[PDB]
């Protein structure tokens, strides 16, 4: 579980992380080409 | 009342044969001569009140 | 303790998951399309995010996808989202609930149970082990470098319990159960014995691991239905089809195969051979013990006069199978319901025996 | 018999009295004196099956439970209640809190193996207020299936560390078993 414990929190980091810059930056590959 | 009779000119209405509704909001339908179109509904109806196999003014 | 830290971890994951400019971009993606669009069918394709489509009215336009969703998500000859302008591919679609998967795809429980088939066993362990086993506990074969019993065949007189087995397994099974009859494998339209087989097998391969079951595979031969064509040079292919689909090239995968025939003398050896159908199981017609379990099982779930002795019935018929016994069980029911009597009597079974068996 | 009970910091000896008088208080129908012995049950019923006593009175303090031997010893029925189970994880976390350099040396010097001590490890050094080793020298000792090879290498991996480099050294005695341990010690 300790290893498993490290597993969960580690994954939660990205989960927590990913949301961050997500807020920041807020089509063209196609919408242009479209 | 007889003045808006020009309304008849506005256009026509397409009956249609609903293939079935879905997600994203837009009824999937095959009209009649042509074929299948997935198209939005009237605001005055649900998506849920819309079943399969039934006529509706498009 | 860390369990709590583990739980909230699982919870925080749920939040970020649910946690899924853009609105405009999404609207841009809505705006890009048209309200309303146009259905149309795939034909060819090109790395130019465009190919020629196919229409009922049969305009075939060259058109791009509106690209976030994908061309490789789809195959040629498939209905796609098209504008009404150029019929521009606006995206993929979902092959709507066809009328094949439904029919061929028994969802609800099959009833019965592997402790409902009185008088069986080795027949049971043979099937289960060969099929049900490698499906549940499949961890042994992974060490003995063996695989599973490819297909299995069930045969014997009419009432040996072949359909029970197909019914028993499905009762505690966990894989899509495709119930296709061969008799249905005989339509009245040339070159249609090879579509049905492909659709059933194609449907089976899609739903991933599943049980294709063919009860009465014999009916594909031991029968020449009026409305047909070719007479028998057509059924043959349909066999050939079955034989080929149930067999070689590609790589079938997890399609297990269950055939239910009474007479195994009218099966093409190509279907019996192993590879195609390995385990060959027989269903003997009770005797004096199995019947007891069959009788006890069928009369044990009802107000069966504790007076009479299932024995009398067992030693009654000459070689009655596991059906006839059931008919007698039921006969009394109607007898019972007839003279309005919660519990049945002797004659009730007698009339039944003489009412069903004899007649 | 309340007098011999006055000194309640024992690792063990306070146990049986705190089981008997408390069960003597439990069959007696009481929730007062019973708990006072539950804090001070460092074994109440460990081997013997616990009454309504342990479940209630442990956990009542268990959630209340730097450190109070009352709290500390109450759970020394509990962590062993979890050790009698040999499985797994709960009052270790109770222990990780405890910052007692006796218990962590003192608790499981014996008993468990496989997976079992493997997750005792990450608790040993890392989790408590301090860092700990002893079990990983101590319960480590017996390490039957290779003292220690089996579990410690499951420990030598993971914690992308190297402290477990001796652990393999200690067990891995073959040059070539150690050649793998050598690389294993090398790979850190
Ligand atoms: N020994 C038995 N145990 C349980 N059911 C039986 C037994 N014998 C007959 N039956 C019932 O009678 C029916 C006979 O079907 P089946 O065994 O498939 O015969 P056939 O293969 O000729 O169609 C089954 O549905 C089953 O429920």
């Amino acid at each position: 579980q300790v290893e498993d414990d490290i597993q969960q929190l580690l994954k939660k980091i990205n989960e927590l992380t990913g949301i961050k810059e997500s807020d920041t930056g807020l089509l063209a590959a196609d919408k242009q080409t479209l | 009342l007889r003045e808006e009779l020009q309304l008849l000119q506005e256009q026509g209405s397409y009956v249609g044969e609903v293939v079935r509704a879905m997600d994203k909001k837009k009824v999937l339908v095959k009209v009649h001569p042509e074929g299948k179109f997935v198209v939005d509904v009237d605001k005055n109806i649900d998506i849920n009140d819309v079943t399969p196999n039934c006529r509706v003014a498009l | 303790l860390e369990r709590i830290k583990d739980y909230l971890l699982m919870e925080e994951e749920f939040i970020r998951n649910q946690e899924q400019k853009q609105e405009e971009e999404r609207s841009k993606v809505d705006d890009l399309r048209g309200t309303p669009m146009s259905v149309g069918t795939l034909e060819e394709i090109i790395d130019d995010n465009h190919a020629i489509v196919s229409t009922s009215v049969g305009s075939e336009h060259y058109v791009s996808i509106l690209s976030f969703v994908d061309k490789d998500l789809l195959e040629p000859g498939c209905s796609v989202l098209l504008n009404h302008k150029v019929h521009a591919v606006i995206g993929v679609l979902m092959d709507d609930t066809d009328p094949l998967v439904t029919v061929m795809k028994v969802e609800k429980a099959p009833q019965e149970t592997y402790a409902d088939i009185g008088g069986l066993d080795n027949q049971i362990q043979e099937i289960k082990e060969s099929v049900e086993l490698p499906l549940t506990h499949p961890e042994y074969y992974e060490e003995m470098g063996i695989k599973p019993p490819k297909g299995v065949i069930l045969y014997g007189p009419p009432g040996t319990g072949k359909t029970l087995l197909a019914k028993a397994v499905a009762n505690q099974t966990s894989a899509t159960f495709l119930r296709v009859v061969g008799s249905e494998l005989i339509q009245k339209y040339l070159g249609d014995g090879p579509k049905l087989v492909r659709e059933l097998f194609r449907v089976a391969e899609e739903h991933a691991p599943s049980i294709v079951f063919i009860d009465e595979i014999d009916a594909i031969g031991t029968k020449r239905y009026d409305s047909n064509s070719g007479g028998e040079r057509e059924i043959q292919r349909t066999m050939l089809e079955l034989l080929n689909q149930l067999d070689g090239f590609d790589s079938r995968g997890d399609v297990k195969v269950i055939m239910a025939t009474n007479r195994i003398e009218t099966l093409d050896p190509a279907l019996i051979r192993p590879g195609r159908i390995d385990r060959k199981i027989e269903f003997p017609l009770p005797d004096e013990k199995t019947k007891k379990r069959i009788f006890q099982i069928h009369t044990s779930r009802m107000t069966l006069a504790d007076d009479v002795t299932l024995d009398d019935l067992i030693m009654a018929k000459d070689d009655l199978s596991g059906a006839d016994i059931k008919a007698i069980c039921t006969e009394a029911g109607l007898m019972a319901l007839r003279e309005r009597r919660m519990k049945v009597t002797n004659e009730d079974f007698k009339k039944s025996k003489e009412n069903v068996l004899y007649k | 018999l309340k007098e011999i009970y006055e000194n309640m910091a024992p690792g063990e000896n306070k146990r049986f009295a705190a089981d008997i008088i408390s069960v003597l208080a439990m069959t007696m129908s009481g929730e007062r004196e019973c708990l006072k012995y539950r804090l001070v049950g460092s074994q109440e019923e460990l081997a013997s099956w616990g009454h309504e006593y342990v479940r209630h009175l442990a956990g009542e303090v268990a959630k209340e439970w730097v450190q109070r031997e009352p709290l500390l010893t109450l759970v020394k029925e509990i962590v062993p209640y979890n050790m009698a189970h040999n499985a797994e994880h709960e009052a270790c976390d109770l222990l990780m809190e405890i910052e007692q350099v006796d218990m962590l040396e003192k608790d499981i010097d014996e008993n468990a193996y496989a997976k079992v001590c493997l997750y005792l490890t990450s608790c040993v050094n890392y989790v408590p207020e301090p860092e700990n080793s002893a079990l990983l020298r101590c319960a480590l000792g017996v390490f039957r299936k290779f003292s220690r090879f089996p579990e410690a290498l499951r420990l030598a991996l993971m914690l992308n560390d190297m402290e477990l480099v001796e652990d393999i050294f200690t067990s891995c005695k073959d040059v070539v078993v150690q050649k793998q341990m050598a690389f294993m010690l090398g790979r850190h």
